[PDB]
């Protein structure tokens, strides 16, 4: 019987603007106090703009005060917030919610969220770096070996080993995405202590959007 | 943000309970009221205690709130698989100006055993080092629940510069896997005795160290 639905979101260029749409129904959120918070990938909540009374007024964190620029539309029943000269670090999540007061503050409904991407990232093709064997090579437990796979754009990424033959072991491990704004992961396959000296293993990756193969010997330190 | 502190994670079995400490400054807690906020995975943010303890609508007495000094605690009791969230501390800031917010914990209901993580670290390849590269790998597998801390040190020291670690995610067989990646120059790698990754999980520590040969 209420509820904020946030839309713009997507990827912009580092020194780029972009503007988010925040619709309410089932409430008039021109007579409410509003609010952006945002959410950096696996970290906590940053609170962004809040825009208050009849004027009306608009409040921004250091982070963004003099680049952002919170507004509303009494018409439409949307929220807005225009986003100037964005930096990678601007990257995140971005809700719209509802902020009201009692004793304290509090921001009791939430929008669905959208995405903000901020990177020059262009379709890169990735640098493949062997994994060698510990020399450590102990007569009890077995030896993990694998493949790095370094500074890509964008996801996915194809790895097998010995051209399908060997997935006995295999754990083909999520990307990271870097401050970069490139992807990097790594394959390690736990094969058997001994022959080690006679098994060739060949790590084969293939990054379709680049067009790039390669396959990558992985034999221990000499 | 993190200007207030939780723990990163807390677990307990299926009805059993849990506490979540939220920790702050005479400039926030200290003089303003702590709000508890509900985040299950792939959703927004629900508002569950406002005022220190006044719970929403439909919020059952089992989610408490508290304050005192510039403490705040969410007690949870009868813990079901549906608690299963990232849960935020907020107020505001008379300092900064600002609505703050804790890093966020990790709620895990147990439904399989404790399990440590597995690591194996790998140093730079000799090719990377030709390219004047290094990086250092990490590969964290089979824990459960699925939250780690990460930290690297160079020798003993704390290094912060050059790390990049990934969330846990879900393997095939139900436990959880990370990875985490340093990057250095040449001259840093070999000019270290060693570089070790420590992955702490559930309070306990398992610590990989490699050497430039």
């Amino acid at each position: 019987e209420v509820q904020l639905l946030e839309s713009g979101g997507g990827l912009v260029q580092p020194g780029g603007s972009l503007r988010l749409s925040c619709a309410a129904s089932g409430f008039t959120f021109r007579y409410e106090v509003a609010a952006w918070v945002r959410q950096a990938p696996g970290k906590g909540l940053e609170w962004v703009s809040a825009i208050s009374g009849p004027i009306p007024k608009g409040y921004y964190a250091d982070s963004v005060k003099g680049r952002f620029t919170i507004s509303r539309d009494n018409s439409k029943n949307t929220l807005y917030l225009q986003m100037n000269s964005l930096r990678a670090e601007d990257t995140a999540v971005y809700y719209c919610a509802r902020l009201r007061a009692d004793l304290g503050l509090y921001m009791d409904l939430w929008g669905r969220g959208t995405l903000v991407t901020v990177s020059s990232a262009s379709t890169k093709g990735p640098s493949v770096f062997p994994l060698a064997p510990s020399s450590k090579s102990t007569s009890g437990g077995t030896a993990a070996l694998g493949c790095l796979v370094k500074d890509y754009f964008p996801e996915p990424v194809t790895v097998s080993w010995n051209s399908g033959a060997l997935t006995s072991g295999v754990h083909t491990f999520p990307a990271v995405l870097q401050s970069s704004g490139l992807y990097s992961l790594s394959s390690v396959v736990t094969v058997p202590s001994s022959s080690l000296g006679t098994q060739t293993y060949i790590c084969n990756v293939n990054h379709k959007p680049s067009n790039t193969k390669v396959d990558k010997r992985v034999e221990p330190k000499s | 943000q993190s200007v207030l502190t939780q723990p990163p994670s807390v677990s307990a079995a299926p009805g059993q309970k849990v506490t979540i400490s939220c920790s702050g400054s005479s400039s926030n807690i200290g003089n303003h009221y702590v709000s508890w906020y509900q985040q299950l995975p792939g959703t927004a943010p629900k508002l569950l205690i406002y005022d220190n303890s006044e719970r929403t609508a439909g919020v059952p007495d089992r989610f408490s709130g508290s304050k005192s000094g510039t403490s705040a605690t969410l007690g949870i009791t009868g813990l079901q698989t549906g608690d299963e969230a990232d849960y935020y501390c907020g107020t505001w800031d008379e300092l900064t100006s600002n609505l703050v917010f804790g890093g966020g914990t990790k709620l895990t209901v147990l439904g399989q055993p404790k399990a440590a993580p597995s690591v194996t670290l790998f140093p730079p390849s000799s090719e990377e080092l030709q390219a004047n590269k290094a990086t250092l790998v990490c590969l964290i597998s089979d824990f459960y629940p699925g939250a780690v801390t990460v930290a690297w040190k160079a020798d003993s020291s704390p290094v912060k510069a050059g790390v990049e670690t990934t969330t846990p995610s879900k393997q095939s067989n139900n436990k959880y896997a990370a990875s985490s990646y340093l990057s250095l120059t040449p001259e840093q790698w070999k000019s270290h005795r060693s570089y070790s990754c420590q992955v702490t999980h559930e309070g306990s520590t398992v610590e990989k160290t490699v050497a430039p040969t």
